[PDB]
Parts: structure tokens; sequence; C-alpha cells
RNA sequence: GCCCUGAAAAUGGAUGGCGCUCAAGCGUGUUACCUAUACUCUACCGUCAGGGUUGAUGCCCUGACGAGUAGGCAGG
RNA sequence: AAGCUCGUAUCAGUUUUAUGAGUGUAAGAAGUCCUUGUUUGAACGUGGACAUUUGAAUGAAGAGCUUUUAGUGGGCCAUUUUUGGUAAGCAGAACUGGCGAUGCGGGAUGAACCGAACGUAGAGUUAAGGUGCCGGAAUACACGCUCAUCAGACACCACAAAAGGUGUUAG
RNA sequence: GGAAUACUGCCAGCUGGGACUGAGGACUGCGACGUAAGUCAAGGAUGCUGGCAUAAUGGUUAUAUGCCGCCCGUCUUGAAA
């Protein structure tokens, strides 16, 4: 669906002589909190030796974009599950929000790489402060000063089956 | 002879629950809470904003 | 519960709320082609036809049954308003092995008065707070016969997990929206 | 579709009615149906059930068996009730004075009881005398002894 | 079979007094009986 | 390590009949060399009774009823104690219950991002 | 990742047909919509079950069910 | 199908706990206490007594024992375990489903595919599959990819050597 | 620093439009509004009005249209094959 970002903080169950186990936080992109918690347990078991049965979720909070009406460039570092192994991929996405950039990235992985949400891992989404660190041409072409472009061949949606006039594509 | 849903029939609702009259009169379905000025800790804010 | 969460954040801590003590379960798949062990567990939870629902007290003994019948149910944590609307609209009692509608407080007093339950609101209380007589109250309630959801299931394919875009399994708090659509 | 946990349309049975076409037997069944419904007495329940039994399940009760039942302590003045036929027995030489209620008496059995000094009464006479079956003793004859 | 860890007792052994004996012991006795019978047959061929 | 008739044993090898590994049965026959074991096996819709003969080192005394015996003793003792000192006691086992609320402190335990 | 080649016989024929090219193709996401003898509610038939009742193998009240070959029982 | 019983009786294609194995067994009247009798100890007893807080969860109104006879018993397909294999198909075991006796919706059509099992109707809502037209239902919205001198809309098996290409896109 | 709004949830909040159904047949019950006598949407539809009064509604029959429907019985897994 449309993505939200959550911080999920969990821990092992306290035992005898071991109070206050270490708290682990993870940033998860998901459609809702049930999916977010599921992905968190998946990664915690994949990385450490912690199971959902032996642990608990301490906190889960939605994280909002700080400046959702500011256009930013994002470097996205991902890796996808494969027979040859984990494969790094770096992409650049221009958008106003991290969740919008991640939604674009998932749609793009489905379109080009034929990849699914369960197969894609997000390693890091970072905002590029300076425009000189942008290094993909399909993003750098939109960083030109006084950028103006037209939209040739305008196709207007018709509400009726028949039109009494030949259409125009002018804009 | 005929089952009447108390969620739609007010007489049946009042027959089953005498407190529904008090609830409607006091507007307890729209009760306002007292406001407090409790502030979260800076450690919570830093952990929430942390990457 | 709300203020405790506010005080925990103010003191730099985290309030971890108590685990849910009650689930509501709805059978989602039909009676054709069910493996034997899940079929038996569905019968033991009294989900004998599609869109039949029951309340289950959460213990370690019951979580494993839910795990066994996961591909054929949708279940979650019901809210008080969901329980109340279920009991008011589709609440029927098992009296002398017959399905008797709960249209008066006298029927409930005559059948559950030995456990201190005098009215439909007392029954609702005993369900929501999983009390000492939860087993008796819950078995007194006849299994709920829900309709298909009024707006649909929201997915093209029902028989995948709720996490993977389907319908079955634990959907936690979203069971309230689903059951209110089905009620 | 419903996954039935039990068999559908299953009869309880329990021999609801007698299989005879005897008008007098149907009258007695009607009377004890009324009594078993309107008294809540287990005696009337037992009598109503025994009125439905088949012939091979209603074996005769002898006067010697009745006398042996009467020899029990505290039971000398009770009315003996046999839902069936009371037959005579030449192997016994002394018979007490008692009242017997039965569907049928053989001529020898009735003569022996009346000679001893009691009376042979019908089950409706018993119904009037003891509408709850007070001070009675129901006797059943041997089952396995026929084959 | 003498060193086999587990043997299932045949149902034909029921109804007899040989039910309680070890099947390995029964097989050893049968083997020795066959060998001694072979020796007796050799002795008979020798006498002929 | 003496086995008698009616004793309950577990089958454990220290090649054939690999089905009867971890099955539990009842001793019916004890000789100088072997032990007879009664086993209930599922054949169709009805259990069938089988006689197995094992070596001594391939079985051991089973501990299946030990919890039941200890619980019976403890229940009798606790019921007697509650009879002596008039108080309400609970003697049935319970399933493991869901946990209660708690406050988790980040005092020295500041959560770390993976 | 998508595309082309990566072998084919032999009456004229097939993504079911028409046809479709920023698709009416392919991958994915969000909603709306269509309709099974399935699910919910109501009526009616029959069957079973539980009750009540001084034309009584009748009457009344209540609940739940209804696939079916060989075969079985029952009422016509 | 008939009887005798019992009916907090008898249980259960399920979980839990304990205890084995790498799915088995057990969880109370077919009990338990004191009292010291049997060949200082195992194993059986003399006599009394403790309940509706009689020994996990969930469900269940029928259960047990006796008699009592119509029709049928070598089938096909699929899933999961094990052992051996072939140019390749596969072959021997064990357990579990589906079908024959069975209609209905969908997959254009159909033994084993996807939904769902069936009294007679009305109304509402859906499943699977779909919504250019045939045909009920958006020539909907959104991000990308592809132009094939017989594309594709397919079975995820084979052709297939992850081979060939100055097609094109992103790593 | 102080507001607003989205999102999610709740109300025994108010209210407009459409469709199908009207089983039961003296009373008895649980309730509600009233100080009260009474009244009510509370153990299942009544009130008011019009036209027609016969082929008008309906049935039957011959057909037309849309969609569905292979020839039965037997015998063999199975059969249009
Ligand atoms: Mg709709
Ligand atoms: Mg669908
Ligand atoms: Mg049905
Ligand atoms: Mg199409
Ligand atoms: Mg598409
Ligand atoms: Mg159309
Ligand atoms: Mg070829
Ligand atoms: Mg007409
Ligand atoms: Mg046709």
């Amino acid at each position: 669906a449309h993505f939200k970002e959550y911080q999920v903080i969990g821990r092992r169950l306290p035992t005898e002589s071991v109070p206050e186990p270490k708290l682990f936080r993870m940033r998860i992109f998901a459609s809702n909190e049930v999916i977010a918690k599921s992905r968190y347990w998946y990664f915690l078991q994949k990385l450490h030796k912690v199971k959902k049965a032996s642990g608990e979720i301490v906190s889960i909070n939605q994280i909002n974009e700080a400046h959702p009406t500011k256009v930013k460039n994002f470097g996205v570092w991902v890796r996808y599950d494969s027979r040859s192994g984990t494969h790094n991929m770096y992409k650049e996405i221009r958008d106003v929000s991290r969740v919008a950039a991640v939604e674009t990235l998932y749609q793009d992985m489905a379109a080009r790489h034929r990849a699914r949400f369960r197969s894609i891992h997000i390693l890091k989404v970072a905002e590029i402060e300076k425009t000189a660190d942008v290094k993909r041409q399909y993003v750098k072409q939109f960083l030109t000063k006084d950028l103006k472009f037209p939209l040739p061949h305008r196709v207007q949606k018709s509400t009726k089956t028949f039109s009494y006039k030949r259409p125009s594509t002018f804009y | 002879v005929l089952k009447k849903n108390p969620l739609k029939n007010k007489q049946v609702l009042l027959r089953l629950n005498p407190y529904a009259k008090v609830f409607a009169a006091e507007k307890l379905g729209s009760k306002k809470a007292e406001k407090t000025g409790t502030k979260p800790a800076a450690v919570f804010t830093e952990t929430l904003k942390h990457d | 519960i709300i203020q405790a969460k506010r005080d925990a954040k103010a003191a730099g801590s985290y309030y971890v709320e108590a685990q849910h003590k009650l689930v509501f379960v709805v059978r989602i798949k039909g009676i054709n082609k069910i493996p034997p062990k899940p079929r038996k567990v569905l019968q033991l939870l009294r989900l004998t036809r599609i869109n039949s629902g029951t309340f289950v007290k959460v213990t370690k003994a019951t979580l494993e049954l839910l795990k066994l019948i996961e591909p054929y149910v949708a279940y979650g944590y019901p809210s008080y308003s969901t329980i109340r609307q279920l009991v008011y609209k589709r609440g029927f009692g098992k009296i002398n092995k017959q399905r008797v509608p709960l249209s008066d407080n006298a029927i409930i007093e005559a059948n559950l008065g030995k456990y201190g339950i005098l009215s439909i609101d007392d029954l609702i209380h005993e369900i929501i707070t999983v009390g000492p007589h939860f087993k008796q109250a819950n078995n007194f309630l006849w299994p709920f016969k829900l309709s298909n959801p009024s707006g649909g299931w929201g997915v093209p394919r029902k028989f995948k997990h709720f996490i993977q875009g389907g319908s079955f399994g634990n959907r936690e708090e979203f069971i309230n929206k689903l059951v209110k659509s089905m009620n | 579709g419903i996954d039935h946990t039990s068999k559908q349309h299953k009869r309880s049975g329990h021999r609801t009615a007698p299989k005879s076409d005897n008008v007098y037997l149907k009258l007695l069944v009607k009377l004890y149906t009324f009594l078993a419904r309107r008294t809540d007495a287990p005696f009337n329940k037992v009598v109503l059930k025994a009125l439905f039994l088949s012939k091979i399940n209603r074996p005769p009760v002898s006067v010697s068996r009745i006398a042996r039942a009467l020899k029990q302590e505290g039971a000398a003045n009770k009315t003996v009730v046999v839902v069936g036929t009371v037959t005579d027995d030449a192997r016994i030489f002394e018979f007490p004075k008692t009242t017997v209620a039965a569907l049928r008496f053989t001529a020898g059995a009735r003569a022996k009881i009346v000679k001893a000094g009691g009376e042979c009464i019908t089950l409706d006479q018993l119904a009037v005398r003891a509408p709850k079956g007070q001070n009675t003793l129901i006797l059943r004859g041997p089952r396995n002894s026929r084959e | 079979l003498d060193d086999q860890w587990l043997v299932e007792v045949d149902d034909k052994v029921k109804g007899t007094d040989n039910e309680l004996i070890d099947p390995r012991t029964l097989n050893r006795a049968e083997r020795k009986r066959l060998v001694k019978k072979n020796e007796k047959q050799q002795r008979r061929n020798m006498k002929n | 390590k003496v086995y008698k008739v009616g004793d309950i044993v577990d089958i454990k090898a220290n090649m054939p009949h690999k089905f009867y590994q971890g099955k539990t049965g009842v001793v019916y026959n004890v000789t100088k060399s072997s032990v007879g074991v009664i086993i209930n096996k599922m054949v169709g819709n009805r259990y069938l009774e089988k006689r197995l003969n094992l070596r001594v080192e391939h079985i051991k005394h089973s501990k299946c009823r030990q919890e039941f015996l200890e619980r019976v003793k403890a229940n009798a003792a606790k019921r007697a104690e509650a009879k002596a000192q008039g108080v309400a006691v609970q003697l049935k086992r319970q399933p493991a219950q869901p946990r209660e609320s708690r406050i988790v402190s980040t005092e020295g335990n500041v959560p770390q991002t993976l």
C-alpha cells in the first residue's frame, strides 16, 4: 500500500539474574503496524539470535517527515535476495518525503527488477544535502538553473462517446 | 415472534439497558478529558529522531 | 493506560501494555477439502461453517490451536464496542440445547444467575474482562453467525496471510473493522 | 454447508408406544400416560415404560416368586405389582394374604390368591388405590431363563 | 538374528508354551537341529 | 536395573525395525537375556497390540508418570495444610497466561539502532 | 528486466472469437464494480429433537437440520 | 435393529504440562492418608476416613455391554517422508487427502485445477474468476518496461548450451 | 512559541433518499412518556383514497425472443469418443 515509517524497539524477555536486556531499535517501512512488527522480528532473528517467542516489543511509533513540503534528493541503498547472494544496489530518488521515495523504489523494483516487497531489503535512505553529490543523470537533469520544459501532445479526456469537433493536442 | 435489534429500536434498547437513558442524557459518548501539560523526555525525542 | 504512557515518556521510559487476554475468531474458508487436524480444531472451537465466530480466552493452550487453524480463520483483538454490537445484534443463548435469542434480561438471569450475571451488560462485562466465569458465559453464547463483509474483504485473494496481502491469520486491531463490516 | 459434529435426523426411540391393537391395553396406556405426566412419580414412569414391552420381554411372574418377595422384612403388607402375567406354582404349599395387581392372572394363580384370602386387582384399580404407587413392590420375572 | 537388537514376536507363537522364549534362542535351536540332521544323513550315507 | 511385568519402558537403541525408536511400551516378559515389550501401533482406524522382544541395553525405565506421582503427593499435602489452616487453596494446573503491564527504563540502556 | 534467434513439416484455423501497441501486452500499487445451489435475514414444506395439554398414535409452543449409487426403514 | 445399564457418565483424528526420541507415553474411585499383618527393604493387605475448589485447556448428550444380518473388499490420481535408480521416464515401502455414489460458480471446452457441497422462494452480501466488444462489471487511477517480416496475454517442465545479438532499460 | 488540519478510533449524536418483507390473529409479557387518568414506534400492518368490475389481473394453448439443455437404457474407472 502507501507506506509509513515506524520505529520498533524490542528486547529479550528478562530472566533470572539478567534484568534490563539490551533494547534494539529498527526503522521499518510498512503499510501498517502488524506488518512492521513482523518485519522487525524477521530482521532481529536474521541478524541476532532472538526469537519472537523469547522476546517482546517494547515500543512502536510512527515517524513523520520533518519537512514534507521540501523537495529533496535521496540516496537509497538496498539489497535483494538472490541465488548468487546479497546484491547491493544504489539508486537516487527525488521526492518530498522518505515514504514517497520508498514507495517509488518498491514500484521501480517491481517494474524493472521484477522484485517483491518480501525480497527487497532497505539498508539506508539518506538525504543528499549538497547537489554536487548527486551522481545519476536522470536526477541531475532536473537540477538545472531556471528549468523550463513543455508538455507536447496534450490528450484531453472525453466524457462523451461522440465529439462534434476534431480534437487538438495543443498546449 | 420477531427479533428486534436494540441498536435500531430505542424501546428495545431501553428495555434491555436502563442505563442507556442516563448515557444519552449525560452525552457520555462524547465525554471531554481534562488536559495535562506533560512533556516527553529529550532521550525519547532523540531516539525517535535518530537514524 | 493513556496517562501511564504519557508518564513513561516524560520520565524517559517506555510503558509496555499488558498482552491481550481475548481474541475473536471468524472462520473464513468453507467445509470442502480441510486437512483433518485443522478440521478437528475448528470443530473444537465451534466454527462449523464459514463466517462463524467465537471468542477465545488467550492462554498458551489456545494460542497453539489458533496457530494450527491459521490458514482458515481471521482473528484479532475485539474492542468493547465490537463485542457490544455483536452481543446486541447477533447474541443468542444456548438454553436446553436450543438457540434462544437474548431479548430480555430474564433469560440471562435464569441461565447465568448462578455466576452472578444478571443482564446482557453483565454478560458483555464477563466477556471483555476475561473473568472467572468466562468459560461458562462464552459457552452459553451460541456461535455467532455473521454475514459476508458488507464492503467486501478488500483484497483480490482471501487465502493468503494478512501480512502478505491476504485475509487469514492474526490481524490484531483490524478485526474490529472486519467484524463490524460483517455484523 | 456445515461440518456436522453429530448425525442428523437421529431418532431417540426408547419404545414410545405399544405395538398391540388391544383396546383395553391402549386405555391403560392412556391412563398411565396421564399419571406419568401429571404426578412426577417414578413408579408411574416405570409402569408406563413396562406397558410398552414385547411378549418376550414381559416374562411371567409366579406366585412362589411373589411369596419370596413378600418374605422380605418390612414388605409383608405391600401391594405386589406385576406388569404382565401371574402364573400358578404347585411347588409351594403356603401362600400369604396379599393384594396383587397384574395385567393377567392364570386361573390357578387367581384361585390360589383368593383361597389364601387376598384379592387380584387390575392396574387401573391400582391406579385409583395408589395414584403415586404407595406401598408397592414391582416384580419382574427371569429373562435369561428363556432361550 | 542372534545379535539383532529387536525382533517382533510372531503371532503363531501365541497359544503355545514357547511364547516366552527368546526368538534368537529358538532360531539357534532350529539351526543346530538342522546341522545335526545333516550329520545324521551323512552317517546314513556312510553306512550305505 | 531390574524390569518386572507391567513396567513402562522407553525403547532406545544405543539397523532394522527403525520405527520402534522412541516408542514407549509395557513389559510383559522378562527372561535372563531379553525383555518382552507390549506396543500399541496404529493400523488404520484401530490400535493393534504387538509383542516385541529386546535386549537389555536397548530399553530403560520410563519417567512418564513421575510428574503425576509428585503432583498427587503435593496436592494431598497442600489440601491437608489448607484443612488444618482454614484458607482457600487452588489445586488444578493452569496454562501459561499472558503477561502484565510493565515500564522499561532507558537508564544506561539507551536503545541502539541496528 | 523486456525483445529477437535458440528447428519446422504436410486439408484451412485459432491467446475461445473479434481485435489490441503511452495496450485490451508484462511487473506492481490503490480503489470502485459484477455475480454461485456459499454466507446473513424472512416466509413456506418435510424430518428430527425438547416441551405443554382431562379428532390424545390429536392439538399447541420452541429449536435445529435437508447431497446421495448398492442397500435399508416408513408413509402413501 | 433390539434389549439391560449409566448419564459431571463416557469421551475426543486438538492443544497444554511432564517425560522419551530425533512423533511415543502419562496427567486419579481400576485413587490417596494413618494404622504394621505377608513371605531391616521392594511388592500385596487387616480397620477407619477425606468431595459438589476429585486434581490442565477446549468441546461434547449421548455413552458402555449383550445378542442380531442387506450390500461390498484389489481401484485411479495427488501431497509428504524413506530406500534404490534410469539416456530419460521411474521402481519398492508407510501415512494422509481427492474421485467412484456428486449437482452448483469459475478455469472458452474437460475424471482428478480453483471456489463451494444441494428442500421451495424473496431480499442483501460475497468466494474463485473477472470488468474494450462478444458478456453482467472502470477503453478506472498510478509508477515503470516492451515493437516481435506471424510479439504477448501458457502450463514456471523441456527445447535451453544462463548459448548467440552493433535491440533497449536499470545495476 | 501558539494554533490548525490530516490519519485512526469512539458516540446508548441528529437526519434525507431507495428496495424487499407484513408471518401471527381476544387478553396475558418486558418496557417507555407522563404527578395522574391515560398514551406509545413496547411479545409480527394499519389508516386514507382512486379506477375497474371483466377477459382487466390470472390460467391454458400456439408461437416469438434472451440465456441454459448431447440419446435413453445397459455394461465397464470412464465414456461424445
Ligand atoms: Mg456494493
Ligand atoms: Mg477475489
Ligand atoms: Mg443446508
Ligand atoms: Mg478481457
Ligand atoms: Mg497491469
Ligand atoms: Mg457489459
Ligand atoms: Mg523441437
Ligand atoms: Mg396476462
Ligand atoms: Mg448449450
